[PDB]
């Protein structure tokens, strides 16, 4: 509706007899392939990304945003735990990192 | 001749790979849209008579 | 053929010229409407030859490779059920053309999600592309993951109500 692309902003600019937009829009480039699981599974639990998708570069796995590859460590703060690993098609076996576990090993 | 309707591209379906963006591109575009014409008003007894 | 009407005929003037380019006008923008809904792609998207979409079945909706026109069965079914100085002109793009960007448009949201409308195709699996729908609807990524073979089940079955209903339906 607002040009090609995913939309961010617009511009109006007066023409004789009409309007003409600029339509400011956001286009993705430089695409990667990744492998991909649905949730990872640990400690018998099924994790699923809060707002990402996991990847995975080849040996590791990661979660990152779905429209800009930024990678980032899987951890409980950005993955939520619903049921087991019995019931997703697909779940692969990764471990989950936990932030709270430095502080009481240390 | 006959048309090409555009440039083929196969996506590489498969069920356990995705693509994700690594760039980003800021694109203007231009949408041209008529708003108003040119407002005319005939006098008839004129125009038909004079 | 009468000469004598002709004759007659130019005294009003270009009231003839004003129709036929008013019906040009009416013709040309026919093409441009089915230009407008159609070819809104300019790469045409093929779907892998194996059809694994993690159990959802777009067989009604994919083009059939037994047919010389290669429509779909749905598509096949509505070509079915649709039957002096006049001269009819033939639309710019053919059926099979027509039929072709509608085939793009399906490998393009099936393989890559709403990502080939607003720039480069990315890949995806299906299940995730289904599950990223679920997130846009505000229904969590899990609910599609757990019951993904129930609602597979669910689509086949509605794709083939819908089938039933277009053939049954005057
Ligand atoms: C996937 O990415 C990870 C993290 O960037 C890579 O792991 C790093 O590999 C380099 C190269 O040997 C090491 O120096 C780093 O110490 C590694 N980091 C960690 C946290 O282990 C991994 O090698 C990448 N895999 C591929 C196939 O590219
Ligand atoms: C992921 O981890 C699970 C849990 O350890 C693995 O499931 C085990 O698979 C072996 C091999 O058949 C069985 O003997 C165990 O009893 C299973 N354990 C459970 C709890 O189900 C699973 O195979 C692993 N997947 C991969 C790809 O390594
Ligand atoms: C991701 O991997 C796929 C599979 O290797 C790549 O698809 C191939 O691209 C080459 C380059 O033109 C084609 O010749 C092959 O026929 C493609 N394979 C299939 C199955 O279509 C794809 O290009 C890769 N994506 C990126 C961004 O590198
Ligand atoms: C993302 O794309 C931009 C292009 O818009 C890249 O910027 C270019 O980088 C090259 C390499 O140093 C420079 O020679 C060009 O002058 C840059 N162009 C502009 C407009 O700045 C950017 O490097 C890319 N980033 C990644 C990570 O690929
Ligand atoms: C997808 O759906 C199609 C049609 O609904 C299935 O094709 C049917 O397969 C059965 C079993 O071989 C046949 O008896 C029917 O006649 C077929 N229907 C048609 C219209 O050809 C197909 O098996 C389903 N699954 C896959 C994986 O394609
Ligand atoms: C993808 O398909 C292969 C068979 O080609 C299968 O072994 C694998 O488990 C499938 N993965 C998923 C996530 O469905």
């Amino acid at each position: 509706f607002c040009g090609k692309g995913y939309h961010l902003m617009s511009f109006p600019q007066s023409a004789p007899h009409g309007v003409v937009f600029l339509h400011v829009t956001y286009v993705p480039a430089q695409e990667k392939n990744f492998t991909t699981a649905p949730a990872i599974c640990h400690d018998g639990k099924a994790h699923f990304p809060r707002e990402g998708v996991f990847v995975s570069n080849g040996t590791h796995w990661f979660v990152t945003q779905r429209n800009f590859y930024e990678p980032q460590i899987i951890t409980t703060d950005n993955t939520f735990v619903s049921g087991n690993c019995d019931v997703v098609i697909g779940i692969v076996n990764n471990t989950v990192y936990d932030p709270l576990q430095p502080e009481l090993d240390s | 001749y006959t048309m090409s309707l555009g440039a083929e591209n196969s996506v590489a379906y498969s069920n356990n790979s995705i693509a994700i963006p690594t760039n980003f591109t800021i694109s203007v575009t231009t949408e041209i849209l008529p708003v108003s014409m040119t407002k005319t008003s005939v006098d008839c007894t004129m125009y038909i008579c004079g | 053929d009468s000469t004598e009407c002709s004759n007659l005929l130019l005294q009003y003037g270009s009231f003839c010229t004003q129709l036929n380019r008013a019906l040009t006008g009416i013709a040309v923008e026919q093409d441009k409407n089915t230009q407008e809904v159609f070819a809104q792609v300019k790469q045409i998207y093929k779907t892998p030859p194996i059809k694994d979409f993690g159990g959802f079945n777009f067989s009604q909706i994919l083009p059939d490779p037994s047919k010389p026109s290669k429509r779909s069965p749905i598509e096949d079914l509505l070509f079915n059920k649709v039957t002096n100085g006049l001269t009819v002109l033939p639309p710019l793009l053919t059926d099979e053309m027509i039929a072709q960007y509608t085939s793009a448009l399906l490998a393009g949201t099936i393989t890559s999600g709403w990502t080939f409308g607003a720039g480069p195709a990315l890949q995806i699996p299906f299940p995730m592309q289904m599950a990223y729908r679920f997130n846009g609807i505000g229904v969590t990524q899990n609910v599609l993951y757990e019951n993904q073979k129930l609602i597979a089940n669910q689509f086949n079955s509605a794709i083939g109500k819908i089938q039933d209903s277009l053939s049954s339906t005057p």
